[PDB]
């Protein structure tokens, strides 16, 4: 119908103009009197290897002390970051894999693949607690909301919340136009956010499961997201040079980090402790850290050969880690 | 203490062990991926395969060398190519019977895919189904009807023929086979390969043809490896 | 589907309700909260050897 | 004269210094980068090492000879001298062969290259190298059986200021037989069977697809046959000859040979280190 169509640009119009009229000082304006950080220096100080393949994806465990990976190759591998001593190794039914978790309490391990299916096991008892499926596109990320429900996300526009024991799909959020590729959640269980492959990236409720409000300030796919510590803010990284801090509060973004030398995508994005300092991997072999108050660049973290595809920061903020396509890791302090 | 760092040293030792075991069975095989429009015939040429011995997975071994295959099942923008861009060769399976009701929808895949970031590094093994209905459509839907640059590619220069029911088929076969491989020739330094094949609803050789033409394109890749080529 | 347009068509009316805050609070709510956990931080500022676990 | 005093010593400085520069930066580009290390590059580690061992050792020693006209060291330094000598080019040569078969096994066989060469196959393969050029020198070397049955030799052994290589014509022959002449066959047989297997390939693909589109095989072949030949081959015929025919070639003559057939080993990783990776590690030095 010719008449609903307008409609909604109007709308769109509104919305547009309301966000322009909340503007009243630019972000990079308010921190110039900031003193800058200065230059950071920081070198490997562990380097983990046994994986065969490339790896994904990696999540810090809640304690400081162990982590788990999970490569292309199809194994799931327990790392202790501390004696670089390996604990356990879970093959998998299917090699390819894109996501990993790790339970809050530390009883779980999770991991989803290309196969439309979600699996849970069990570290102490190792063995298949449950199998999650009822997804028509291949999975993207997954996240532990506490040790009995899992929200995830898929290559379907819809992003689902299960449950453990009963194995079904408890709420479905959809709206999204293409394929999701990014999830996160908040310090409270209350809210999550994602980011999918348009431009659009929007604020969901668990709970209540409707859609709270849309950023579309990208240009290109987006292929991280991230939670600020305080919880009033969510940094994403896309396809395009350009890295943007969008807010809650205040719909419209605030700044953006990006430069002419670069012209190589995102692959993954997250916070310090602190919220200060911004690390972002590339895709080319170097991965990145900036100054989240005044977009200036710090220092530069080398000594990757093939790519940079997970990235994460340790819950004390003592140590940060990252990923590759080589088979090898490495720990930064 | 002492025999908390001692239980720990041991089940790295036996993790390791085993972890060095699998790294000589995971590097001996060798993996195919199998992609193809709708309606092309995949299903069938996959029968014999599974003779030999979300995602569909078939394990084959001949002449004690084996190979791990990869159906990934489906007009999309793909993002689990990255994911691909280890295994030695691609399967392609285009309908040539089908192009009255679609062909130049393929091609349009072709040079897609031909021109990843990704992909750069791998050859692409190629078949042409439906080989038995072609010659009856030529023999009234006829090519310069549907397609318009139809002229003068009717007779292959180094034309090696089987004994065939229509000189004029052998005048469908060999243009479409030219169109496929324009693409393959313009872009790549010679890092990659294009294996045009006929093959017919009823073949046997199938195993055989994959098999020469894995072992052609490993012997390449050995050869530009060395700086011979 | 005529009604995916539907749909959309009350959803953006949700969300153009919410009141909006000028950049200047969520602006001084992020300086302040930088400024007030950079001690903290143990990445901002060089970690002594002795605290350090990892080395 | 005084030029004749002066440019040999400087020549034989530069062929010192260049040999040592090249192997120690190929040890160390080895060692330090992870991306190279693999088990085709094991096999040039060991020959990087042996001609670096042997141009830190025998070559200023030989040099101090030559420029000086006389040995002021003892009998068994010159022994020790000889000794390392044989080992390190016997070993350099049988490396070399080992590297031509290996490459050959991973061009002919590329379904079971994979298995037959492993972590524990190298290390067992160049231990068995280095042992066989351990047993060929030093034992026959140390006692007294490489000595000569002239009474000049006699002579030689009885004055202690000079010493000069004077041997029996069965040790030269064997010696010959071992370290030259069976590799130099093999890499033949094997280059030449690479060559014919480049060819069908490169015949297959003019015929498939010639209509829309050797000489680089050629010159690969050449340059890395050709230098080996050349530097070492007029050496060991010489070597048989002098013995086979007794007061026929000159002195002079040997020591040129011989020292023409040490740069050889600096110009090794020039040839089989070429590769990009290679030289992306040399510019990050
Ligand atoms: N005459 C003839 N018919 C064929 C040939 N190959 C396939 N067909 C027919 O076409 C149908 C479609 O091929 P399928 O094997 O079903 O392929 P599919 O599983 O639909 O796979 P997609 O191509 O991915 O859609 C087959 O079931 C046959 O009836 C062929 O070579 N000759
Ligand atoms: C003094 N130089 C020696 C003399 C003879 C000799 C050499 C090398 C290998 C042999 O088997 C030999 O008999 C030369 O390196």
């Amino acid at each position: 119908l010719d008449q609903l169509r307008q409609e909604a640009e109007q709308l769109k119009n509104q919305i547009r103009d309301a966000r322009k009229a909340c503007a009243d000082a630019t972000l990079s304006q308010i921190t110039n009197n900031i003193d800058p950080v200065g230059r950071i220096q920081m070198r490997t100080r562990r380097t983990l290897r046994g994986h065969l393949a490339k790896i994904y994806a990696m999540h810090w465990g809640t304690d400081s002390r162990l982590l788990v990976s999970a490569s292309q190759d199809g194994k799931l591998i327990i790392w202790d970051s501390y004696t670089t001593n390996k604990v356990h190794a879970i093959p998998l039914r299917s090699s390819w894999v894109m996501t990993c978790a790790y339970a809050p309490s530390g009883n779980y391990v999770a991991c989803g693949g290309l196969d439309n299916i979600c699996s849970i096991y069990n570290l102490k008892t190792v063995r298949v607690s449950r199998e999650l499926a009822g997804h028509t596109g291949y999975l993207s990320c997954c996240r532990f909301l506490d040790d009995n429900q899992i929200v995830t996300s898929s290559g379907d526009t819809t992003c689902a919340l299960w449950d453990i024991e009963t194995g079904q799909q408890t709420t479905t959020f959809t709206g999204h136009t293409g394929d999701v590729m990014s999830l996160s959640l908040a310090p409270d269980t209350r809210l999550f956010v994602s980011g999918a492959c348009d431009a659009s990236a929007k604020l969901w409720d668990v709970r209540e499961g409707m859609c709270r409000q849309t950023f579309t300030g990208h240009e290109s796919d987006i292929n991280a997201i991230c939670f600020f510590p305080n919880g009033n803010a969510f940094a994403t990284g896309s396809d395009d040079a350009t890295c943007r801090l969008f807010d809650l509060r205040a719909d419209q973004e605030l700044m953006t980090y990006s430069h002419d030398n670069i012209i190589c995508g995102i692959t993954s994005v997250s916070f310090s402790k602190s919220g200060r300092l911004l690390l972002a991997g590339y895709d080319d072999f170097n991965c990145n850290v900036w100054d989240a108050l005044k977009a200036d660049r710090a220092g530069v973290l080398a000594g990757h050969d093939n790519r940079v595809s997970c990235l994460g920061v340790t819950d004390d903020g003592m140590a940060v880690a990252t990923g590759s396509w080589d088979s090898f890791l490495k720990i930064w302090n | 203490q002492r025999n908390e760092e001692k239980a720990q040293r041991e089940a790295n030792k036996k993790i390791e062990k085993q972890l060095q075991k699998d790294k000589q069975v995971y590097r001996a095989t060798h993996r195919l991926l199998l992609l193809g429009a709708g309606e092309s015939g995949k299903s069938t040429i996959v029968k014999q395969m599974r003779i030999l011995h979300g995602i569909f997975e078939t394990k084959f071994q001949v002449d004690k060398v084996n190979f791990h295959m990869f159906d990934v099942g489906g007009d999309e923008r793909r993002k689990w190519i990255q994911c691909f861009n280890d295994v030695t060769a691609i399967i392609f399976v285009v309908a040539s019977s089908s192009y009255n009701m679609r062909l130049q929808e393929a091609l349009n895949l072709f040079k897609s895919i031909w021109n990843n970031r990704w992909l750069r590094t791998i050859s692409v093994i190629l078949f042409l189904n439906k080989q038995d209905l072609l010659a009856e459509k030529v023999l009234k839907s006829k090519i310069e009807d549907y397609f318009p640059e139809f002229a003068r590619y009717t007779t292959p220069e180094d034309a090696t023929p089987e004994p065939g029911e229509d000189p004029r088929v052998t005048r469908a076969k060999y243009f479409i086979r030219d169109e496929f491989l324009r693409i393959s020739t313009a872009s790549g330094d010679g890092r990659h390969y294009c294996y045009p094949h006929f093959t017919c609803a009823v073949d046997t050789e199938n195993i055989r043809r994959v098999f020469n033409d894995c072992r052609d394109i490993i012997q390449r890749m050995h050869l530009r490896q060395y700086e011979l080529l | 589907s005529i009604a995916q347009a539907r749909k959309l068509v009350e959803q953006l009316k949700m969300e153009a309700n919410i009141d909006r805050i000028k950049v200047s609070k969520a602006a001084a709510d992020l300086m302040a909260y930088c400024e007030a956990h950079a001690k903290e931080d143990p990445l901002l500022t060089p970690v002594p050897a002795s605290e350090n676990p990892f080395r | 004269d005084e030029v004749w005093v002066v440019g040999m010593g400087i020549v034989m400085s530069l062929i010192v210094l260049a040999i040592v520069f090249g192997n120690v930066l190929v040890i160390t580009a080895i060692a330090k980068f992870e991306r190279l290390q693999t088990v085709t590059n094991y096999f040039i580690t060991s020959l990087a090492c042996a001609d670096l061992v042997m141009g830190l050792a025998v070559v200023p020693f030989g040099a101090a000879h030559i420029l000086t006209k006389t040995w002021t060291f003892g009998n068994f330094w010159c022994e020790f001298w000889t000794s390392i000598d044989v080992l390190c080019v016997t070993a350099s040569i049988e490396t070399l062969c080992v590297i031509a078969v290996d490459r050959y096994f991973a061009i002919t066989s590329p379904f079971k290259y994979q298995s037959l060469l492993t972590k524990n196959k190298a290390r067992v393969i160049i231990l068995m190298v280095w042992i066989v050029s351990g047993l060929t020198s030093f034992l026959p070397i140390q006692m007294h059986w490489y000595r000569a049955t002239h009474q000049e030799a006699i002579n030689c052994y009885a004055e202690e200021t000079c010493c000069d290589f004077f041997t029996n014509q069965a040790y030269a022959i064997a010696s010959s037989i071992v370290s030259f002449y069976v590799p130099l066959v093999i890499m033949v047989f094997v280059y030449s069977r690479v060559f014919q297997e480049a060819k069908r390939q490169l015949q297959k693909i003019d015929k498939s697809e010639g209509r829309f589109h050797e000489h680089k095989a050629l010159k690969t072949l050449g340059i890395i046959m050709g230098t080996f030949t050349l530097c070492w081959l007029p050496f060991f015929i010489v070597n048989i000859v002098h013995v086979i025919q007794d007061n026929l070639i000159r002195k002079e003559v040997y020591i040129l040979l011989n020292w023409i057939g040490y740069v050889n080993s600096g110009f090794n990783p020039l040839i089989y280190c070429r590769s990009p990776d290679f030289r992306i590690a040399f510019q990050e030095l």
